[PDB]
């Protein structure tokens, strides 16, 4: 629940940036994009696959 | 770039090529491709300033031939295809291309020139980051004034609106106010004010405060007087008009704050109550510039101070006078600006009255508004809703009570506190006859 109300409130940041009031699915969806991707472990994993 | 050998060698051909500039002009009077495969050599080097003195050659050749529809893909076509496999550094082959882009704009001379032009600099921008992107814009922006004089007007306008919301680090604040202004003006051509609302936005008013930005400043509200005007939001425009009353300009100048002035009253008015909207007008209504003009002078002063007036007569009044002023009455749009002074006076007329007429019949109220029975019912209903008065009206006509019933306690409350002044009037009263009675 808390990343979903990090997500409106990082949309209505840039809402600021962008200079509306209102807040767009474009924004939500760089919002959902990046707060969701933390780590690398992807090498890591290639030799314990 | 690297090593130092480039440096020197590379500038050393480029001099003797230059020693052999008559011999490339000469040969392009007898055939374009003769000349122009001398270009492609010159702009294969490894140097980036010896292309510097080459992207002159490439400007130079095409002018000689003077310049050929045909001629003119190939060259911005050349260009393109040399800045993805390096350009001698992708950043070097942008500033080439800035040197090629003023002849572009100079060219021009035809429709014809204008249209072929747009085609190549749209596409060569797309992966470049600097001033190129501005001057792109621009000369898009010479056709858009072509296509205001055809039905592409509302398309033309949206192909640009959606470019300078992208901010180069190129522009100055300066051309940054210019630019955005000039989207806003294609957006009420347009006719698509949900667009200028956010190019509104774009720029800022904290961006307006040396003497510099003065001229964009009164551009600026002005744009902003009509998108609002547009929605019909009256207290926004009066807002305006009164910012550029700030201005330094239209301050200092006689001349210049007469209509606007004239403006500012006319809004204010057309606003519906608000206590904002009040104390806005009593600010007008102080303004000294003013009192020089008499019909704009009598208007303020009838809708802040309470007065009971009727609508025909008022009406004639400013007939020959402030509905043959355009830009506020005298406009077709604002034939309903007009018909809206109606309904103000009449709300004027309702607050009054409420206040100060406890009751009143129905059937005299009706006469002293110039409203039919019916009209009158409504405008008492609207003005419930939001809020301000407070009435009870009968549907047969009997009487209105412009009242809200009055509460025991408050009443009670009221009564006790006027026979403690009783009293402490009598004890004050009874010092000040013995002073006078002895200093006598």
């Amino acid at each position: 629940g808390a990343v979903i109300a990090a997500i409106m409130q990082e949309a209505g940041l840039r809402a600021v940036r962008k200079n509306r009031y209102v807040i767009l699915q474009s924004d939500l969806e760089e919002a959902y994009a990046t707060q969701v991707k933390t780590d690398n472990t992807v090498d890591k994993f290639d030799f314990y696959k | 770039m690297s090593r130092d050998a480039p440096i020197k060698a590379d500038k050393d051909y480029s001099q003797i090529l230059k020693e052999e500039f008559p011999k490339i002009d000469s040969l392009a009077q007898n055939d374009c491709n003769s000349a122009l495969d001398q270009l492609l050599v010159l702009e294969k080097k490894t140097r980036q300033a010896s292309d510097l003195a080459s992207s002159k050659e490439v400007l130079a050749k095409i002018v000689d031939l003077l310049a050929s529809r045909n001629k003119w893909d190939d060259l911005n076509e050349q260009l393109t295809l040399l800045s993805k496999k390096h350009g001698q550094l992708k950043l070097s082959i942008q500033y080439m291309i800035q040197k090629v882009m003023e002849y572009l704009k100079s060219s021009k001379s035809l429709d014809l020139n204008t249209r072929i032009s747009v085609i190549e600099t749209i596409r060569v921008v797309t992966e470049n980051k600097i001033f190129v992107e501005v001057e792109r814009a621009r000369v898009t922006k010479d056709l858009v004034e072509i296509k205001k004089e055809e039905g592409k007007i509302d398309e033309a306008a949206d192909i640009l609106c959606e470019l300078q919301v992208e901010t180069y680090g190129s522009m100055e604040m300066s051309e940054k106010i210019q630019f955005i202004l000039e989207q806003m003006e294609l957006s009420i051509l347009k006719g698509d004010y949900s667009q200028a609302t956010v190019l509104s936005r774009k720029i800022l008013k904290k961006t307006f405060k040396n003497p510099k930005y003065e001229s964009l400043k009164l551009e600026y509200y002005n744009l902003l007087v009509k998108i609002s005007l547009h929605k019909r939001e009256y207290l926004e425009v009066a807002q305006y008009l009164q910012e550029i009353y700030q201005t330094d300009a239209i301050k200092s100048d006689e001349a210049k704050w007469k209509p606007v002035l004239s403006h500012i009253v006319y809004f204010l008015v057309l606003s519906p109550y608000g206590n904002l909207q009040n104390d806005l007008i009593h600010k007008i209504q102080n303004d000294n510039n003013l009192k020089k003009l008499e019909s704009q002078e009598s208007l303020v002063k009838l809708f802040t101070t309470n007065e009971l007036m009727r609508w025909p007569i008022v009406q004639k009044t400013y007939e020959p006078v402030l509905n043959e002023d355009d830009l506020a009455f005298g406009g077709e749009a604002n034939k309903h600006h007009w018909e809206d002074l109606q309904k103000r006076v009449i709300e004027h007329n309702l607050r009054v009255i409420s206040e100060y007429y406890s009751r009143i019949t129905l059937l005299r109220l009706n006469e002293l508004l110039d409203l039919t029975e019916s009209q009158t019912e409504t405008y008492i209903s609207d003005l419930v809703n939001q809020g301000i008065i407070y009435a009870k009206v009968n549907r047969p006509a009997k009487i209105v009570n412009f009242e809200k019933p009055k509460n025991s306690s408050q009443l009670l409350n009221e009564w006790s506190h006027n026979v403690d002044e009783l009293l402490e009037h009598i004890e004050t009263i009874g010092h000040l006859i013995t002073k006078e009675e002895i200093m006598h």
